[PDB]
């Protein structure tokens, strides 16, 4: 089903597999985080623009 | 970066494996990027804290 810890189970053990094909266990290493929208790409740019120029005001 | 030689970590018999009493899947974990592994542990550390 949908619950009962059946589903979840087989997920982590699926997940905790070998994948010896490197594209295929790239593939799934990349398949982690989730996607984004404008504002976040803009807050992060942000982040690394008071980044920057924290770094450079410490140099 | 350092790299493994195959010889001797794939073969009939892993030598390896054998030196440091690792099973070969768990080897191949290890030196393909798919599991960590503990280099080393402190103990007095531990022990007190």
């Amino acid at each position: 089903e949908d619950e009962s810890e059946a589903l979840r189970q087989a997920r982590k053990d699926a997940e905790l597999t070998a994948s010896a094909d490197s594209v295929r266990a790239y593939l799934k290493q990349i398949g982690k985080v989730a996607l984004l929208n404008a504002e976040e790409e803009v807050e992060l740019a942000k982040r690394i623009e008071a980044g920057l120029y924290a770094t450079q005001l410490m140099t | 970066a350092p790299v493994t030689h195959i010889w001797y970590f794939k073969g009939v018999p892993s030598r390896l494996g054998y030196l440091l009493d690792l099973a070969p899947k768990d080897l191949e974990k290890i030196i393909y990027f798919a599991a960590y592994v503990i280099t080393s542990v402190d103990e007095e550390m531990r022990h007190n804290e």
